[PDB]
RNA sequence: UGCU
């Protein structure tokens, strides 16, 4: 979770003039940035606040009200060392499929660093014994439109001991 | 649609929880049928993030407690990431600070752990 | 007849007509007479609002045949035009949404 | 077929010098507008026979 | 400034009318000029060979 | 088209354009000469300034800087003819604000 | 899950920068190479030849035969250019004085 | 504050056109129209009543700008 | 220039296009900012 | 004009802004005088002066 | 008359003449080795200025451990004009 | 070729 500065030219139709301008801008920004991953930024959750809002222009075309609004929004973007607590939403032979609680099923922990008893035989077996912890390692983003996903990240689980659960 | 700074300022989970609660109450007070039908992903993401934060121990927090915890940790020369993780996790056991918290070497001192536990539990 | 003079500076448009003129002193200086035949062909796109909803409903009910009326309707959701000469004009008028 | 009702009653009816393939059941305009040439455009297109264009 | 490649425009600039009434079609002058240029290039290549 | 037999429309000649300019009805002149006559939406790449298709720039082999733009079809034809004549018009787009 | 990409922007042209293209830029811009001097095929359908003049990969000019580069009709096709190499260079009459 | 206080015919036409377009796009009316089915007539009534919520942003050639309200300007 | 404006299909700078219009919407410039507790 | 066979053109705008600009700027009641010298052109004519 | 060609010429037409092999000798080998050594040693030279990294994520205790350290040469400000002093 |  981190704040990000953005400047958006929001277009409000003429039938929304009876509503408050700031509330309409906030609603439009939320609807535009709800469940979308901005490249090199992360997945935006919602709008935090609006800092600067200059004059509202009306173009000779569509005739709506275009406003250039400066705002801050919350995005989920770890700092390459953040610790998280997720739940195992499945498991694959090459690696477990853990997912943060109802947030995103994109965490793919590589099983190449635990103690030398690591293997998945497709029977949803996590690990042989001697709320799942996660340590983010690196981020990565990719594009979608390439002809006429985008956030997976790397997860680590060192020898944390885990006296509560093996 | 360009961004100015993706790492402007880090915030704990309490601020996100408060923002989500405010958005949810404003939504339930001024719900609009067409606005909701246009984009339903907003409702889903807000509800699920709020449910996740409720599952976490982030409850029973207040800005006064956050400021007191920050001022208590300022005397421990700990870094911003460490204090952010401690505030977001609220560790009740010692092992969570001994091993799970990074940069343990030379920072634990085997005497400051008790003070850290007392401050995070108070 | 070049691109600059015959296709950019001066170009042909639609929704226009050419007809002979005749005198008529019974009309104001700021008024001009238009024949029914040209009026039924030259159409104007009017947006359905909370003011002229009933007028547009009556025009749709009249249809392309009667002079006060319309010829096509473009829905707000889909941009597929609908010809009033075919289909139930009464249903089309009863299902006129804003926009 | 009609994109709205799925009917196959598509008739080409020109409405005041406007060629238009329109459904006869609901009046949904399927296609409209045809691209012709113009006389000066027609005059400046030269007549070449298949004996030369084909090869 | 010295050209070695000619940019043949799309077919939108070169309208072609299929005159089914006879065994021929109406083509613009640009198509004929490009055909002549290609023929001359082929003839030059043949003479070089 | 030109003639009435071929269902032709009227021509707003250079004199009509001059009269409209003298009146100052900018929106009326725009609606007459762009919207109601040869309205079209093209795709222009913001990197090279060339004309794309279906939101794709074949020159740069990318589609991130391609954006839609309203332009007369006659103007697009003029741009294409100039590009054929090796006179390449490089369009540098920007926000309307 | 989903990436944020802007649908449409109210882009306004600022100015037109005229210029010229090198043969390499012409090759990069063009899609196919036109080498056949003929127009149509020997069959009675008189279909346009491939890699030749009047090819449908460089746009379309008929309401029945759509463009091959982009799967759109004539009303929606913008057209595509092509490059034709010359064995010997020639002076550009427009730029001969230059 | 240095330009002419009178509202020119070009400004009148542009404001009336913008208001008519907004009303045709289902904008709220602030004059309580009485059977006026023409958006241009409604815009003219609003202009005569001095209730159009539009502010003219006059730009000087150098780059400066000044805001003038419809109710603040003088009409003829 | 007016000629290139007409050619490109944009409103000419002369006439009604010399100035710009603004909407008199009920708003509040520089709205109150939510205070940051952690920072 | 002289009503001896003149063919005149009639155009219908397709935009509210264009309609308003035409009515205001190109209004007959507002263009009763020419900008050349201010003399009124829309006035009485034959069969009215007499 | 010239025949018509259906397909375009190959993008890389074949040639019956091949490049002459490179000169062999201890001199050429030593020159190659020295050029490789220069390539390897000039990148780490202080004159090889790299792109200044920016937009750091966070500050950590391991910053002092991972801090890149390299001696910087001092230019001759007597010979160099005054417009290049930091 | 006709029209004002
Ligand atoms: C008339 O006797 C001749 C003279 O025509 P031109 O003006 O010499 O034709 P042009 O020079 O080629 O004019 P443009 O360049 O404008 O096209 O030609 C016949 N004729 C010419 N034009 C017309 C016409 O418009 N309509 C008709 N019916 N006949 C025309 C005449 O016999
Ligand atoms: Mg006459
Ligand atoms: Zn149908
Ligand atoms: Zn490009
Ligand atoms: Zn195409």
């Amino acid at each position: 979770f981190v704040l990000v500065e953005m400047v958006d030219t929001v277009r409000i139709p003429p039938w929304q003039f009876e509503r408050k301008l700031n509330d309409s801008i906030a609603e439009e920004l939320n609807k535009k940035l709800a469940n979308k991953v901005v490249y090199n930024v992360g997945l935006c959750i919602c709008l935090f606040d609006i800092t600067k809002l200059e004059d509202a222009y009306v173009f000779p075309g569509d005739g709506a009200s275009h406003t250039k609004v400066h705002f801050r929004c919350v995005v989920f973007h770890p700092f390459l060392d953040e610790i998280l607590i997720g739940k195992i939403k499945g498991c694959s032979p090459e690696g477990v499929h853990v997912s943060l609680g109802f947030f995103d099923d994109i965490l793919i922990p590589p099983e190449s660093l635990q103690q030398p008893a690591k293997f998945d035989e497709a029977e949803q077996v996590w690990v042989w014994e001697y709320g799942e912890e996660i340590r983010f390692r690196v981020v990565d983003e990719s594009f979608v439109d390439t002809s006429p996903y985008t956030l997976v990240g790397s997860i680590s689980e060192p020898g944390l001991g885990l006296l509560s659960w093996w | 649609m360009e961004v100015k700074d993706a790492n402007s300022a880090l915030l704990s989970n309490y601020e996100v929880f408060q923002l989500l609660t405010d958005l949810k109450e404003q939504r339930k007070e001024s719900g609009k049928n067409k606005h909701s039908s246009g984009q339903q992903n907003l409702n889903t993401i807000t509800y699920e993030t709020l449910k996740y934060i409720s599952k976490t121990p982030c409850r029973h927090q207040s800005p006064e407690i956050v400021r007191e915890f920050l001022t208590a940790l300022k005397s421990h020369k700990l870094t911003k990431a460490e204090k952010l993780q401690l505030l977001n996790h609220r560790p009740v056991t010692a092992v969570e600070i001994q091993l799970m918290v990074e940069e343990s070497e030379e920072r634990l001192t085997e005497e400051q752990i008790e003070a850290l536990l007392h401050t995070v539990t108070s | 007849q070049g691109r600059f003079r015959g296709n950019l500076s001066g170009k042909r448009v639609d929704f226009s007509g050419r007809t002979v003129i005749s005198p008529d002193p019974n009309l104001r200086i700021d008024e001009v007479a238009v024949p029914v035949h040209v009026a039924k062909i030259l159409t104007f796109p009017e947006k359905v609002n909370k003011a002229n909803i009933n007028f547009l409903r009556k025009l749709v009910q009249n249809g392309p045949e009667v002079h006060p009326g319309a010829n096509f309707i473009q829905q707000r959701h889909t941009q597929m035009k609908r010809f009033l000469k075919y289909g139930n004009r009464e249903k089309m008028a009863q299902e006129l949404k804003y926009g | 077929r009609c994109p709205d009702c799925g009917s196959t009653e598509l008739v080409e009816d020109s409405h005041y010098s406007q060629s238009q393939l329109v459904c006869s059941d609901c009046g949904c305009v399927v296609t409209e507008g045809v691209l012709t040439t113009t006389f000066s455009d027609e005059g400046n297109l030269r007549e070449v026979t298949y004996s030369r264009s084909t090869g | 400034l010295i050209l070695t490649r000619l940019l043949v425009p799309p077919l939108c600039i070169r309208p072609s009318v299929v005159s089914d009434l006879k065994s021929g079609t109406n083509e613009d002058d640009l198509t004929m000029k490009l055909t002549e240029i290609i023929f001359l290039n082929d003839v030059i290549k043949k003479h070089r060979i | 088209t030109e003639g009435r037999s071929r269902d032709g429309g009227l021509r707003l000649g250079e004199m009509e354009r001059d009269c409209l300019i003298g009146y100052g009805a900018s929106m009326l002149l725009l609606e007459r000469l762009m919207i109601s006559s040869d309205a079209f939406e093209v795709d222009v790449c913001g990197q090279c300034g060339l004309l794309g298709y279906s939101g794709w720039c074949h020159y740069c082999k990318s589609s991130c800087h391609v954006s839609s733009l309203r332009i007369p079809y006659a103007c697009k034809l003029l741009f294409q003819e100039l590009q054929s004549m090796n006179i390449i018009p490089r369009l540098k787009l920007s926000k309307y604000n | 899950k989903e990436q944020f990409r802007e649908t449409d922007v109210a882009k306004k042209i600022s100015h037109i920068c005229f210029g010229m293209k090198s043969p390499e830029e012409m090759r990069q811009q063009a899609h196919i190479q036109v080498v056949s001097k003929n127009l149509y095929s020997q069959d009675n359908q008189h279909a346009p030849l491939l890699y030749g003049v009047l090819d449908h990969r460089m746009g379309t000019s008929e309401k029945d035969r759509p463009c091959e580069t982009c799967g759109k009709n004539l009303a929606d096709c913008l057209g595509h250019y092509g490059y034709i190499d010359l064995e010997l260079p020639c002076f550009h009459v427009g730029y001969f004085r230059a | 504050r240095i330009t002419t206080p009178y509202m020119t015919k070009y400004e009148r036409a542009r404001v009336l056109g913008t208001r008519a377009l907004q009303i045709a796009m289902c904008a709220p009316v602030m004059v309580e129209l009485e059977g006026e089915t023409d958006p241009l007539l409604i815009a003219m009534k609003e202009l005569k009543a001095r209730k159009i919520p539009i502010i003219i942003r006059r730009y000087l050639p150098d780059g400066s700008y000044e805001d003038w309200g419809v109710d603040e300007l003088i009409i003829t | 220039g007016v000629s290139e404006c007409i050619i490109m299909g944009i409103p000419m700078n002369i006439g009604t296009g010399l100035f710009k219009l603004l909407h008199k919407a009920d708003r509040d410039p520089n709205p109150p900012k939510r205070p940051l507790i952690f920072d | 004009a002289d009503f001896d066979g003149d063919e005149m053109n009639l155009h219908l705008p397709q935009t509210e802004e264009a309609k308003a600009e035409a009515l205001v700027l190109m209004g007959t009641k507002a263009n009763l005088v020419t900008p050349r010298n201010g003399e009124p052109l829309i006035a009485a004519i034959q069969d009215f002066l007499t | 008359l010239p025949d018509v060609v259906l397909k375009p010429p190959p993008l890389f037409p074949d040639t019956d003449y091949k490049p002459v092999p490179l000169k062999t000798g201890e001199g050429e080998e030593y020159m190659l080795a020295l050029k490789q050594e220069l390539r390897e040693t000039m990148k780490r030279m202080p004159y090889f200025i790299e792109t200044p990294e920016e937009r750091q994520d966070i500050e950590r205790y391991s910053k002092r451990y991972m801090k890149v350290y390299k001696e910087e040469w001092i230019p001759d400000w007597r010979r160099l004009p005054r417009e290049m002093m930091p």
